[PDB]
DNA sequence: TTACCGTGGGAAAGA
DNA sequence: AATCTTTCCCACGGT
């Protein structure tokens, strides 16, 4: 039912 | 005269102090042939991995027998099984894992499927054994209709593994894979990444934890990528579906197998999942002239999504080295419980050379075929000396055994459980 | 530079 | 014949 994940952060051009 | 049998004061050491011996085999689940003389490569390449201390604990038994470092080096091949195709030989010094970047599978076959088979053994000859892929589909090409359920094999089930690539301008040099490397997201020209694509419901918001939901995945749903080695994940995104170089804002079929996918960034303007060489960014994609429905991507923008799987095999060489190889290795994929108690095992590689074993103790075992063996529960007194009924919740390992000393380590535990 | 090579779009052949 | 899959063809832009 649930996930956990760390979210990495996307950087900009 | 055959060789010794696993003792139980050997089988008591290997549970106290469990050095096994894996070999994981990583590949994509579909291929596309190649005809006449050209070679269309496998991609995502498959790799193959040298895991757990056994493999350290067997270098220094090796040396420590006279063996210099380099017969004691684990040495590798890997080829299409059952053809005439050659086999390529895997670099494996220094490190734990080798991709093999040129197989490719010749027209030549007839087969519908295929496994990968990799061939093992010591720098001084000493034989390991043959180790089999999942099975792999064979293509022609992907068809340019959309996808019907119907078909499942060509379809992308949420909460499964892919690999995603991007290749500029049809090079085989350019050809990058989204892979995790310390802590961060990244296109890298050597290694890839096997992701759960996990489909998430359209009101869920950006957090660490968030439900999954089941299903195959459609072109316009949200969906998470997580590594699945890592943990780390991507922001929620929105897989859409590529036509030349612009994404389609209105598809809604099933995500196929070796299809052109983008990944827009959800709740931003426009922005979609983008390499610039090897490092991994966001960029906006332009409006459509006079189409709103679609929108312009960066050459970056654009990745190819394969459906990856896994095999995996671990042993032990329980009473020291032998003649066999330890190949095929059994492996046990469930347990179910069945006059006297008796547990089936359910699974792949069987033979009647094998025992199961519940810790120490070897159980009577009835071999039936490759994939289904029955053996008798010992009574609970042969782990609790005083019980003539199961007082307490006891749990033991459960281990398959060959006659020749082999340790096939399963995952799984067979629990005795009291008379409610 | 030339010779050679995966790859993807497209033509042709098969069902 | 008409339409989708399989096989054959070939050039871009890489080494």
């Amino acid at each position: 039912k649930k996930a956990t994940a760390t979210t990495w952060m996307v950087p900009t051009a | 005269s055959p060789p010794k049998r696993l003792t139980r004061e050997a089988m008591r050491n290997y549970l106290k102090e469990r050095g096994d011996q894996t070999v994981l085999i990583l590949h994509a689940k579909v291929a596309q042939k190649s005809y006449g003389n050209e070679k269309r490569f496998f991609c995502p390449p498959p790799c193959v991995y040298l895991m757990g201390s056994g493999w350290k604990k067997k270098k220094e038994q090796m040396e420590r027998d006279g063996c210099s470092e380099q017969e004691s080096q684990p040495c590798a091949f890997i080829g299409i099984g059952n053809s005439d195709q050659e086999m390529q030989q895997l670099n494996l010094e220094g490190k734990n894992y080798c991709t093999a970047k040129t197989l490719y599978i010749s027209d030549s076959d007839k087969r519908k499927h295929f496994m990968l088979s990799v061939k093992m053994f010591y720098g001084n000859s000493d034989d390991i054994g043959v180790f089999l892929s999942k099975r792999i589909k064979v293509i022609s090409k992907p068809s340019k209709k959309k996808q019907s359920l119907k078909n499942a094999d060509l379809c992308i089930a949420s909460g499964t593994k892919v690999a995603l690539f991007n290749r500029l301008r049809s090079q085989t040099v350019s050809t990058r894979y989204l892979h995790v490397e310390g802590g961060n997201f990244h296109a890298s020209s050597q290694q890839w990444g096997a992701f759960y694509i996990h489909l998430l419901d359209d009101d869920e918001s950006e957090g660490e934890e968030f439900t999954v939901r089941d299903g195959y995945i459609h072109y316009g749903q949200t969906v998470k990528l997580v590594c699945s080695v890592t943990g780390m994940a991507l922001p929620r995104l929105i897989i859409r579906k590529v036509d030349k170089q612009t994404a389609l804002l209105d598809a809604d079929d099933p995500v196929s197998q070796l299809h052109k996918c983008a990944f827009y960034l959800k709740d931003t303007e426009r922005m979609y999942l983008c390499l610039s060489q090897e490092r991994i960014i966001q960029f906006q994609a332009t409006p459509c002239p006079k189409e709103q429905n679609k929108e312009m991507i960066n050459d970056g923008a654009s990745w190819t999504i394969i459906s990856t799987d896994k095999a995996e095999y671990t042993f032990y060489e329980g009473m020291g080295p032998v003649l066999a190889p330890v190949t095929p290795v059994p492996v046990v994929e469930s347990l179910q419980l069945n006059d006297v108690a008796m547990l089936e095992l359910t699974g792949q590689n069987f033979t009647p050379n094998l025992r199961v074993w519940f810790g120490d103790v070897e159980a009577e075992t009835m071999y039936r075929c490759g994939e289904s063996m029955l053996c008798v529960v010992p009574d609970i007194s042969a782990f609790r000396e005083g019980w003539r009924w199961v007082r307490q919740p006891v749990q033991v390992p459960v281990t398959l055994v060959r006659n020749d000393g082999v340790i096939y380590s399963t995952s799984l535990t067979f629990t005795y459980t009291p008379e409610p």
